[PDB]
RNA sequence: UAAAGACCAG
């Protein structure tokens, strides 16, 4: 996301507004104005590691760039944005991440190493992995009989296609000693 | 692959029976008995009866390992009074019991309407 | 399958255990996956966009 | 230092552990499955005759 | 007010945007 | 297998299903989990070699290592958080319980004891009738903290003639520890006694926890209201306390410590500041959770968890690091590009401040992660190594 | 079949330290002046407020497998509400001429202190603990 | 994927209420946490079961011969 | 009337929450057990499949068929295969259903529970109807079929409880509660800061007498009444589940007597 | 294994009657060791309980995505909101006797996988079988019956 | 039957 400060109203701001996105999601229920579109209209740039080292980026959209005029003793714990020279945002920080680690709930909530494991994991899961499965001939093959989308989810699963062809089951499940088996 | 069968958990196998009794040398006047296919259900509850029979000095049971299906009581009575009998007694305490409540249960359903 | 045609890999010296590539860099920050690398032997060379 | 150092062996059995709190500290639970495969050379003696045949 | 600010939950909206373009496997066809 | 001890010998128990079973007791040695691990089995083919097999190298005798002159198998998980509950003074059991109970333990004279509590209601200690699985002749004595012949906190342990007289049971009584239960009954009654010592401790302290029940859940990581701003603004002035020495360092009003540069000596104290916060915040987290929080059960029966944990689950992660220094500058003159250059502040060089309850910030996420990959490799390294060296 | 000691404290105070349903108490004698006592009480069965009047008694009958009631009608020597059985570890010698005995209850300690059970307190694990008011 | 005739956990049938439930779901258009509830789905382990399941079958069917 | 006592409050077609009171906790219990799992029922036990061009397999759709509740009302007069004497099966131990679907419609054809077809005598009495609850009387849906896909069956139910499996349970789930006002003290409850405040006082508080703190711990005290609630699937009429169990249980109890005496004659 | 390198095997299996129970009659399909929790502090997997105990009675989706405003205080807000504890745990009763347990148990749906790797694939025995041609020994290999 | 390789378990 671009920064630009040429905000003749104000500070600083994100080229992309409000409009923008209604615009699309516009394009949404049609299912004209793309991503192409975006990149074209100046909004958003490609930045490879080399370039990136001569910017400033924000995390948040908001919570990075209005002034200061009480908080949740529950929420984390952010520091700041007392930077001016932000040159662009981050269209959003959970992209760090891959096709593996999407799908780890609450990975912001684990110790580093656990959601490494998870994401080696799942690539012994059973599912569904492919509808087409009953018209290949493939050697050795898995179907998981009744596939759950999973209760607790995540925003990037939903490109994933996660929700579409699952890969376990919501079992409900007790933390507990018992027989001590 | 190295699953018995389910039924085997309320079949008694070959020449098997649901009861053994062997006496308890450790102390007097008290037994084992080893019930075949049968498991807490039965237990716990011929372990409860047997717990209120005071002429019956000690009383308990158990399931020695969860793949199979049987269990052992113990029971020992006040010299003279044999255990085999409090057992006995305990068991038709039980059903008495279970006879009032079945009663009971139908009587009540019949004073209804949904 | 989806994460494994997102796959990287990286030659070494053999020995080369010896962790400069394989550790997560600062630059990686945004292009690769911080978590998703594989245990042991080739841990850190293989990465994940 | 691979085939005579250490070398594969007949009468061995591996498979999936887990744990139980019923059997003695001493023991350990096999599968029937492998029990009837691994087996051992009794010698047939006046001692195990009829047992021995039994098995048979 | 088509020029207002964004939200958080409104960059879904571009990323939504970017895989109906780009896709999963992008960079392997390109 | 680097132990005598990763093979022992075993009695055959044929059962159904497909697993190896085994004690757990016994998983220490081998040092095996359930999580996935095979096991290997081998059956001796002559009359002697079996004979070898069960006189050297029974599990029985392998109990107390010269490895280390000690027991290599104690109590674990579940009968050991367990056999702590069934132990404290508050706990009382009642006939109808008791009676099963002695009858689980296989060898029980069976002699109904007297209780310890007769007046209204005839009641029985944990210690009490856990003490009938330990054999006459088993004299042992400890003193911990405050003990005193009459330890007012159930401190150390005090077992005559093989009955507990007082304090708590936990891991340095029947744990694989030095005086240890174990490590006496064995020298004292034999390998074949000993043996049977764990069977018995766990049918009891087993069937009881089954009874008793035990669990765990996102409750136990959570600090009281309050211990949660003293940990809040501890966190905070300590991050002060750096700001100072901060600009101390950028005025150029410092002493550089004989041997180091006045950088080196800048971030010594940096980090060892940042440090002291996290424990102390953390330890503010761990004195306000009641004895009833459960994580805090479990590292008190010294069966799983210690503080550090209950600091980064609900006080603090720490200062996150790689090659000993904070976090680097893999982008000139910075952590990240979501910061300006030349920033030493404690957020830039990875001290991740918040607890995992709260969850880090994508900067506190990167930077664990960075720590986290280090000992992956670290492991997947020293393993390799190490083998060699064994070798 | 016989006792072995009687007197009446006043509880000095009681004490909880984490107990729910266990509390560790020390009264003062209401006769000899060099005689104090510790004991942990099960405060559930027999609740104890500070200084009330005990009449802590102690002896040896009235072991083989215990049973239960039976004894509907039998010797009762319960002729008090709280009635523990236990034994007796160490025998202390706090100087002078005043011995001091530990008794535990099964995880319930106590500790008697003076001088005058001199034939009398025995050194065996027999010892029921018996209590009234 | 077929719907579970029963749920796993409990044991009530479930098999039926699929169409019902996608029907008090478009049509009626209520939202799911009712939808189920309407048909008499109380605890939430038969709750989960409906809630959750993905029924691929649809797709299975899109195929041919 | 004279021992153990109920007092329904609700019922219906589907449920029985009622109050079991004077009796054991350890009878309440076993009776909770027995009406789980040890009930005779019928149930879809062998699948013959001729044809199967559906898009789900053989055994997948034979699972579900056996999960398929059944009308087991007159189930106590058939007997068990095991017992019965007919090499293999019959009328007198054994119900025969039909199944056949053809993708007919050019859209999406169902098939049902309901379209299982009887085939054997049922001798007159009770059993193996597809049990239907389901508003439009089709109830539990098998399987869908596209175009020409086709399916053709054979199904014999046979009688089985819980413990053998578990479509042979007539439960489906059993509420069960005692001493909501924790009295006895058979708990402990987990809190932050006031346990009452932060644990949840259940409907059963209200048929029960309040707490009253003054009041010294009743150790005497002893656990009465309980708050059961046994619901059903339909194989048999919901108080059925509970008179059939206490009838199960009854007779469990009885065969420990009558061993324990063919036991006396040596 | 569920989503957090929380991984497990089977280790037996209990029938309805034998599991611990509450008293609506939910009964757990999996019951994992509280051990397995203190020492790899992996937190997450205990909040996508709560959020999806939640999400389950509320049939709503329950977000569960990385950085977010989400809380495990407005989520146990959430759940007191359907007359369940707060923080998860529910009372239960042991199936044996029917008895309360003295504790009280975290309990709510939790998404688990199943990965390959199951035993009967593994499960291998051999007392004298096929030997290698050069150096006539034990031949390699479960699939070939070596040893 | 035998190689060399990739992927993967603890
Ligand atoms: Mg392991
Ligand atoms: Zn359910
Ligand atoms: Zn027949």
């Amino acid at each position: 996301f671009i920064v630009e400060d040429d905000e003749s109203l104000g500070h600083k701001e994100l080229k992309v507004r409000k409009g923008h996105i209604a615009k699309l999601m516009a394009t949404e229920y049609q299912d004209e104005y793309t991503w192409s579109s975006l990149l074209n209209e100046g909004l958003v740039e490609y930045i490879d590691a080399e370039e990136e080292e001569s910017i400033l980026i924000a995390m948040q959209p908001e919570d990075l760039e209005p002034a200061e005029a009480d908080v949740d003793p529950a929420k984390r714990i952010r520091v700041s944005h007392h930077a001016t020279t932000f040159t662009h945002c981050e269209i959003h920080p959970s992209m760090i991440l891959g096709v593996a680690a999407s799908i780890i709930p609450f990975p912001d909530h684990n110790q580093s190493p656990r959601n490494t494991y998870q994401s080696a994991m799942g690539k012994q899961a059973m599912g569904v992995f492919l509808t087409n499965y009953n018209v290949r001939m493939d050697t050795m093959a898995n179907i998981l009989y009744y596939p759950q989308k999973p209760l607790g989810t995540t925003r990037a699963m939903e490109y994933l296609k996660f929700r579409e062809l699952p890969a376990g089951q919501n079992a409900i499940v007790a933390i507990a000693c018992y027989s001590g088996y | 692959m190295n699953a018995p069968d389910r039924f085997e958990l309320f079949l008694l196998g070959e020449g098997e029976s649901k009861l053994k009794i062997d006496p308890d040398t450790k102390a007097p006047n008290a037994v084992v008995i080893t019930f075949e296919k049968e498991d807490h259900t039965l237990g716990n509850l011929i372990r409860a009866e047997l717990l209120n029979d005071r002429k019956v000095l000690f009383a308990a049971y158990k399931v020695e390992h969860p793949f199979f299906a049987r269990f052992k009581l113990r029971i020992q009575t006040t010299e003279g009074y044999d255990p085999k009998d409090a057992l006995k007694n305990a068991c038709n305490s039980i059903i008495n019991k279970l006879g009032a409540l079945k009663t009971n249960f139908e009587t009540e359903w019949n004073l209804q309407t949904l | 399958t989806l994460s494994h045609l997102r796959r990287t890999n990286t030659p070494i010296g053999r020995d080369g255990k010896l962790a400069k590539p394989r550790q997560l860099h600062n630059t990686h920050w945004g292009l690769v996956c911080p978590a998703e690398t594989p245990e042991g032997q080739a841990c850190g060379l293989v990465k994940n966009l | 230092r691979g085939n005579l150092m250490g070398k594969r062996v007949d009468f061995s059995a591996r498979t999936v552990i887990s744990g139980d709190p019923n059997l003695e500290l001493d023991q350990v639970g096999v599968p029937k499955s492998i029990a009837k495969t691994l087996t051992y050379p009794e010698v047939v003696t006046p001692y195990n005759i009829d047992r021995l045949t039994q098995l048979v | 007010d088509e020029s207002a600010p964004i939200t958080a939950e409104d960059s879904w909206a571009v990323i939504s945007a970017f895989f109906r373009e780009k896709g999963l496997v992008s960079q392997q066809l390109d | 297998s680097l132990h005598k001890m990763s093979m022992m010998a075993h009695r055959v128990k044929v059962i159904p299903y497909s697993t190896f079973r085994l004690n757990l007791s016994v998983t220490s040695p081998y040092n095996a989990d359930f999580d996935g691990d095979e096991m290997n089995l081998h059956v001796p083919q002559s009359e002697e070699t079996r004979a070898e097999l069960s006189q050297l190298c029974a599990v029985p005798l392998q109990i107390v290592s010269p490895q280390s002159n000690k027991p290599c198998m104690g109590i674990v998980q579940d009968t050991l958080c367990g056999i702590r509950k069934l132990t404290l003074r508050d706990t009382f059991i009642e006939l109808d319980q008791v009676l099963n109970m002695l009858y689980w333990v296989p060898d029980w004279d069976g002699v109904i004891p007297t209780p310890a509590i007769i007046k209204p209601k005839p009641l029985w200690s944990g210690k009490q009738i856990l003490s009938v699985a330990i054999p006459n002749g088993i004299h042992l004595q400890r003193f911990d903290e405050g003990t005193t012949l009459l330890s007012p906190k159930d401190n150390g342990m005090l077992i005559i003639d093989g009955q507990i007289i007082f304090g708590v049971v936990e891991k340095k009584t029947v744990g694989s520890s030095n005086g240890g239960l174990i490590h006496v009954v064995t020298r004292e009654k034999g390998p074949q006694v000993c043996a049977k010592l764990f069977g018995n401790i766990q049918k009891v302290v087993n069937f009881w926890l089954l009874h008793n029940g035990f669990s765990t859940g996102i409750g136990d990581t959570i600090a009281d209201g309050p211990t949660m701003r003293e940990i809040t603004e501890t966190i905070a002035e300590a991050k002060k306390k750096v700001l100072d020495v901060t600009k101390e360092a950028q005025a150029n009003l410092l002493t550089a410590k004989h041997g180091m540069t006045l950088r080196e000596s800048f971030e010594d104290n940096v980090v060892r500041f940042l440090n002291e916060a996290r424990d102390k915040a953390g330890r503010l987290a761990e004195v306000n959770l009641k004895d009833l929080n459960n994580v805090k059960q479990m590292v008190m029966a010294g069966s799983k968890g210690s503080f550090i944990n209950i600091a980064q689950m609900s006080a603090c992660v720490g200062q996150q690091s790689v090659e000993g220094k904070r976090i680097a500058f893999g982008f000139v003159d910075r952590t990240l590009p979501h910061f300006s250059k030349d920033d030493y502040s404690p957020e830039s060089k990875g001290f991740v401040e918040n607890s995992y309850l709260r969850g880090l910030t994508p900067q506190e996420f990167f930077f664990h992660a960075m720590g986290g990959r280090e000992g992956l490799i670290d492991t997947a390294v020293k393993t390799a190594e190490t083998g060699y060296i064994q070798r | 079949s016989n006792t072995l000691f009687d007197d009446i404290f006043q509880v000095s105070e009681v004490d909880p330290g984490r107990y729910n349903k266990v509390c560790r108490i020390e009264a003062a004698s209401t006769t000899q002046d060099q005689c104090k006592l510790t004991l942990d009480i099960n405060v559930e069965l027999f609740p104890v407020a500070a200084q009330d009047s005990l009449t802590v008694t102690i002896a040896s009958s009235l072991t083989r497998s215990w049973r239960p009631p039976q004894a509907g009608d039998r010797s009762l020597a319960d002729d008090y509400d709280y009635v523990m059985y236990g034994t007796a570890y160490k025998f202390e010698e706090v100087s002078k001429d005043l011995i001091a005995v530990y008794y535990s209850f099964g995880g319930l300690l106590m500790r008697l202190e003076g001088n005058y059970r001199n034939l009398n307190n025995l050194k065996q694990e027999n010892a029921y603990l018996l209590i009234r008011r | 994927m077929i719907v579970p005739v029963r749920c796993f956990s409990c044991g009530k049938v479930v098999g039926d209420k699929w169409e019902s439930y996608l029907n008090l779901l478009q049509e009626d258009e209520l939202d799911e946490g009712t939808a189920l509830s309407r048909l008499g789905l109380k605890r939430y382990c038969c709750r989960r079961m409906i809630l959750t399941h993905v029924d691929l079958i649809e797709k299975f069917l899109r195929y041919n011969p | 009337e004279e021992g153990p006592q109920v007092k329904i409050r609700e019922a219906s077609k589907d449920n029985v929450d009622f109050i079991l009171s004077n009796v054991d906790l350890a009878m309440a219990n076993s009776l909770r057990r027995v009406m789980i799992a040890e009930i005779p029922t019928l149930a879809i036990d062998s699948v013959e499949v001729e044809t199967n061009t559906t898009v789900l397999a053989d055994e997948f759709i034979a699972h579900r068929l056996g999960l398929i509740p059944l009308q087991s009302m007159d189930i106590e007069q058939l007997e068990y295969s095991r017992d019965c004497f007919c090499e293999d099966h019959c009328d007198k131990c054994s119900v025969v259903l039909t199944l056949q679907a053809f993708g007919e419609s050019e859209s999406t054809t169902n098939v049902y529970s309901k379209d299982l077809v009887i085939v054997s005598n049922l001798m007159g009495r009770n059993i193996g109807h597809p049990i239907i609850q389901d508003k439009e009387g089709n109830g539990v849906l098998i399987c869908k079929l596209r175009k020409g896909q086709e399916l053709k069956l054979t199904c014999v139910a046979k009688k089985g409880i819980a413990k053998e499996h578990a479509k042979w349970g007539p439960a489906a789930a059993i509420e069960f509660e005692y001493d909501p006002w924790n009295k006895l003290k058979h708990t402990d409850y987990w809190y932050e800061q006031d346990s009452a405040k932060e644990w949840p006082q259940s409907k059963n508080c209200e048929y029960e007498d309040p707490p009253n703190e003054g009041d010294p711990f009743d150790y005497k005290a002893q656990a009465d009444t309980f708050y059961m609630n046994v619901e059903s699937v339909g194989s048999i009429p919901v108080d059925q589940v509970v008179v059939r169990g206490i009838d199960t249980l009854q007779k469990k109890v009885a065969s420990i007597l009558l061993a324990l005496t063919q036991m006396d004659q040596d | 294994a569920s989503r957090h390198g929380q991984k497990g095997t089977i280790g037996i299996t209990y029938r309805r009657e034998d599991m611990p129970f509450t008293a609506e009659g939910i009964v757990p399909d999996l019951i994992i060791n509280p051990h397995a929790i203190p020492s790899r502090m992996t937190v997450a997997h205990l909040i996508e309980c709560l959020l999806s105990k939640v999400a389950a009675l509320s049939g709503n989706e329950g977000d569960a995505s990385p950085f977010t405003d989400i809380t495990v205080e407005g989520i146990s807000k959430l759940l007191r909101e359907h007359g369940y504890q707060s923080r998860g745990f529910e009372v239960m009763y042991n199936g044996h006797t029917g008895k309360k347990l003295m504790a009280q148990i975290f309990f709510g749906p939790t998404y688990y996988q199943r990965l390959r790797h199951m035993v009967d694939d593994k499960i291998h025995a051999r007392a004298r079988g096929p030997m290698q041609v050069l150096t006539r020994q034990p031949v390699e290999g479960r699939s070939r019956d070596g040893g």
